[PDB]
């Protein structure tokens, strides 16, 4: 499975997904650079409506248990 | 593999039945997950050609992938033998000859041959070129077998 | 089991099949050169007809990743 | 086995039980799978005649297949024989007689004379041509059971 | 159990029933000489009618891979 | 056991837990069966008589065949007291005594006794007496408890 293929379910928590997000991309082989920038990019972007709603208010500089504390109860 | 006795010199000693097992064990369980690449290299530490070779003998299933992998040892071997050609006039008595990359696989050396290599000063990392085949054939294999 | 008696199903996923082969041919002990003319003719006609067609498209030259990505929707 | 002890020089030391039940163990799962065959190598690493007819003698089950086993070992000691004619005259007092098949079988020598053919100089490999038909009666096998 | 008492059945692979000989001749002790004569002749005589006579098409000389290989469709 | 050291010298030392666990896991595991023999043979390498009735002893269930082989051991060693007479007049000072069927057999032996008889020149192999006894009372068994 492509890493472009890794999207969050409707009704999935965005901690499962997390996971199935770097657990793929530990299958990417890619420049560190790059890597950034599918962390801050395709990460949000294939997150479902709810949550990527509550993402797009934490605004830019967030880390990840901040993230992961910010979508629960979604 | 070859390892240093408590005299302080580098002999050879044969490598552990459970030690084998948990190589066994491991590709049973994790099949091509990436976990295995970390995993083989510390079970590979000191080893030799000859025992990469049992190791990779010993493999049972996923034989699409072990074709693979054969094919891809030998056209990295097929590229070292290109990359550094033989060298010039006959072999020195008091000298011992360069590997090709079938010594490197294993294939055309014998074991004595392959210590001679690595515990002879300067010592060349014939395991650790075998080892980047190895890893990088393994990459080749993840990759494809990511889904 | 005969090398010859390997073949592929109408519905059994090339990969599989591709399995079962070097698996056959690992218990072989013939030359390396006839073991190679196995490789590159019995492989792909005990192929399936939508496969084959498929490999047919390849064309010569063609490696293993090549082959088991190219019959992966079939 | 014999294996180099510490001091510097081969001595012979007994193979281990868990080595035993890892023979055992293998034969148990995986019948008659090619990968018995690299197993069978890596444990029989330093292995004696003794040795091998102990691991044979010890399996269970599978019975018309290790005597097929058997007499293609006594037919190929018989081919021993025959390749390699006795020597000329009287076995001189300075020296230790030459193998033949049974020696190689381990059947006719005893152990002190196993370790003086191996550990002697020149060194003469008795296990490694019973290997050979221990591999070369189960690529037979192998042949065989294939289905 | 007694060696004359082992048979093969009438639905009995030989392979199974020649397992089973070589196991009971394993905890018989005599000459090698007498066992030969056995192999020779018990084995065929409790071997079944169907087999039996795939055996005798072998004629003498045959030897264990090719009377196994023989009698494999019966 | 009496076993070689390092410094080059036959020194006793014990029996390991897995390996005493391994003779009782083979006996329950494949009761009467012939590869009991071998297997035996084996763990049996390099064992002191007192060894030998301590493996004996250990055994639980299958007591029939306990006291057949009891009886045998007795019968075997009443046969090496008949085949070998008591020696002329009195034990010299500077020698050890010659062994009955029942030193043999461990009973009226001590453990250094058992070390002295098998240590000394020429050396006295009392376990190998035993392990035949041993394993004619187990072809007795093995043909009797076939069915």
């Amino acid at each position: 499975t492509s890493i472009l293929d890794i999207r969050q379910g409707p009704k999935e928590p965005f901690r499962d997904y997390v996971d199935r997000f770097y657990k793929t991309l530990r299958a990417e082989q890619a420049s560190q650079e790059v890597k950034n920038w599918m962390t801050e990019t395709l990460l949000v972007q294939n997150a479902n409506p709810d949550c990527k709603t509550i993402l797009k208010a934490l605004g830019p500089g967030a880390t990840l248990e901040e993230m992961m504390t910010a979508c629960q109860g979604v | 593999p070859i390892v240093q006795n408590l005299q302080g010199q580098m002999v050879h000693q044969a490598i552990s039945p459970r030690t084998l097992n948990a190589w066994v064990k491991v590709v049973e369980e994790k099949a091509f997950s990436p976990e295995v690449i970390p995993m083989f290299s510390a079970l590979s530490e000191g080893a030799t050609p000859q025992d990469l070779n049992t190791m990779l003998n010993t493999v049972g299933g996923h034989q699409a992938a072990m074709q693979m992998l054969k094919e891809t040892i030998n056209e990295e071997a097929a590229e070292w033998d290109r990359l550094h050609p033989v060298h010039a006039g006959p072999i020195a008595p008091g000298q011992m000859r360069e590997p090709r990359g079938s010594d490197i696989a294993g294939t055309t050396s014998t074991l004595q041959e392959q210590i001679g290599w690595m515990t002879h000063n300067p010592p060349i990392p014939v395991g650790e070129i075998y080892k980047r085949w190895i890893i990088l054939g393994l990459n080749k294999i993840v990759r494809m077998y990511s889904p």
